[PDB]
RNA sequence: GGGCCCUUAGCUUAGUCUGGUUAAAGCGAUCGGCUCAUAACCGAUUGGGCGCUGGUUCGAAUCCGGCAGGGCCCACCA
RNA sequence: CGGGGGGAACCUGGGGAACUGAAACAUCUCAGUACCCAGAGGAGAGGAAAGAGAAAUCGACUCCCUGAGUAGCGGCGAGCG
RNA sequence: CUGGUGUUGGCUCUUGGUCGCGCCUGCGUAGGAUAGGUGGGAGCCUGUGAACCCCCGCCUCCGGGUGGGGGGGAGGCGCCG
RNA sequence: GGGGCCUGACUGCGAGGCCUGCAAGCCGAGCAGGGGCGAAAGCCGGGCCUAGUGAACCGGUGGUCCCGUGUGGAAGGGCCA
């Protein structure tokens, strides 16, 4: 009695998994409470048809998410910050690193999705990395005027 | 009575009574002491399923029980409402 | 512990659950016979005969005898594994029911045993 | 005539499938103490070709076949 | 849009006897007959091979003639076929 | 009346028959000693740490057989007899 | 009645008769095969004789020229006992 699951259970669990039970159990518990469904061709194939469509769907958020690897990692950041000495005038965060990062030549960034922390606020030179899976490393430029 | 899926119904069968040793084995053979008419009924049970809002139930030969949930599945492609589990059952194929 | 080392390494060259031929067996007799002397090849075999039968080895139905040394060519030990299998199949009693070549295992005086097949 | 249960000193359990080994018992009479009787009431006694003809083994109640003994049930009967 | 009810037989389906025969009787016979029931129609049924069965075979189904009281079935009885 | 099945499902407790396999088991005379048969059979054992002592558990014909662990340290064992 | 060898208490038949409603029952010379006793002629197909018994059916064993559902073989029959 093949049966595709949902709410992972003991000694048989983890969604979309197919584990055969006894008609009795499936018939009057699992199917009644929506804790699984018949491993029918109908569903059984529509499973893979949603198993691939999430792997090849995630293979686009780590594929086109990787075209951003070998591009905006080496082509280092060029930030003309208005600093001065040992403590800049405007720190540095997404509102900074990213903001102007965009200006450079069209660099789209995230608010905290990178390696963010506290806004630089300290003249020198730092470098962080993107995120996640498996992410890409890029630098920074603590400029002065 | 009668199965709502397969239309299985009670058939008529005899009730043969043999005696003696089977020629197959020892010898002489078996003799029939009495033939009697009788019925063999299907092993039909009651199957309650939800489907839509109403309930619905089935007098179905146990043998076919599954075919019940085969319908309850492909029953989600039709438009079954209007408070009536009498028309919902009717509906199912 | 239970066995030595000259035997503990020989358990590495034999599958605990596998049948072999009279070629890969009469050959594996060389590497498991690691004794400072001429190890002896003894083909032990369980028979399908009654122990307390006057007309049907020992009193438990398990015959056995040696027919080779640890230095004899891998092919000269393949001549007596077929000649000792045909010597016995030449004395199967009339009313002796049950697979005669019930269980055959070939081992040396010391080295481990490898359950081999008497028909290949 | 189909099978499936079974066969030691009087009775009636043995041990035997796990041979190289001791056959013990109660009942049974006898003999003794017995007491001013008898279940004696103790005691001492007191026996088994282990059905039989044979095989293996240095060895057979025990393991090897070839036959009978009853008590057991099964079943069939033209 | 259809159904309902009727129709002398004929037809198909669902049920289905006993007297009788066996010179008793229980298997067997009468008999899937009588009868009850539902339905069809001027007919009904069946029908284009998951066949037949021994022929380098035939080629839907139905009906008549043969085959044949044969092959067989059978308290191997009566009889059935 | 009754067993086997179907309708009939979850969870544990305890348990049989089997075949795998891994370990143990055997104490009549005498024999160093608690000898399953029968064959191989002159070498394994030990630095995969042997001789020796303590704690510990199982079996026990109360004689021992034997597993684990620390210490320890270069010695045990078979033929022969 | 006694003894010495012996097993014809053979197989394959059986002219011609007794008895007789049927079917049963009884007697039987002689030919072939291979035997026993006897020197031989010969005698022997159980017993001085008349009772000691049971058609068919259905099955069991043992064989065997037989049949073996397309073919080979089986299954199961037939024939003899």
């Amino acid at each position: 009695m093949k049966v595709i699951l949902l709410e992972p259970l003991e000694n048989l669990g983890d969604v979309g998994q197919v584990v055969d039970v006894k008609p009795g159990y499936a018939r009057n518990y699992l199917l009644p409470r929506g804790l699984a469904v018949l491993a029918t061709e109908s569903n059984l194939k529509a499973l893979e048809a949603r198993i691939r469509a999430q792997a090849k769907r995630l293979a686009e958020r780590k594929a086109e998410a990787e075209r951003l690897k070998e591009i905006l990692e080496n082509l280092t950041l060029t930030i003309p910050v208005r600093a001065g000495e040992t403590k800049i005038y405007g720190s540095v965060t997404a509102k900074d690193i990213a903001e102007a990062l965009s200006r450079q030549h069209g660099v789209t960034i995230d608010p905290k999705r990178l390696a963010l922390e506290k806004p630089i606020k300290e003249l020198g030179e730092y470098v962080l990395t993107y995120k996640p899976h498996p992410e890409v490393p890029i630098q920074l430029k603590v400029s002065v005027v | 009575k009668v199965c709502e899926i397969s239309g299985k119904r009670p058939i008529v069968a005899n009730s043969i009574q043999r005696r003696g040793k089977a020629k197959r084995e020892g010898g002489v053979g078996k003799k029939t002491t009495g033939i009697s008419k009788r019925r063999q009924y299907p092993n039909l049970q009651k199957v309650r399923v939800r489907v839509a809002g109403q309930e619905i139930t089935f007098r179905v030969a146990a043998s076919h029980i599954p075919k019940v949930y085969e319908l309850v599945e492909r029953a989600k492609g039709l438009r079954l409402e209007g408070l009536s589990p009498k028309e919902i059952k009717k509906e199912l194929l | 512990p239970k066995h030595g080392k000259r035997y503990r390494a020989l358990l590495e060259k034999v599958d605990p659950n596998k049948v072999y031929t009279i070629d890969e067996a009469a050959r594996l007799v060389k590497e498991l016979a690691t004794a400072k002397f001429d190890e002896t090849v003894e083909v032990h075999a369980k028979l399908g005969i009654d122990p307390r039968r006057s007309d049907q080895n020992d009193k438990t139905g398990a015959i056995h005898a040696p027919v080779g040394k640890a230095s004899f060519p891998p092919e000269k030990l393949a001549d007596n594994i077929r000649a000792f299998i045909r010597a016995l199949e030449a004395h199967k009693p009339e009313g002796a029911k049950g697979t005669f070549l019930r269980s055959v295992y070939v081992t040396t005086t010391m080295g481990p045993s490898v359950r081999i097949n008497p028909h290949s």
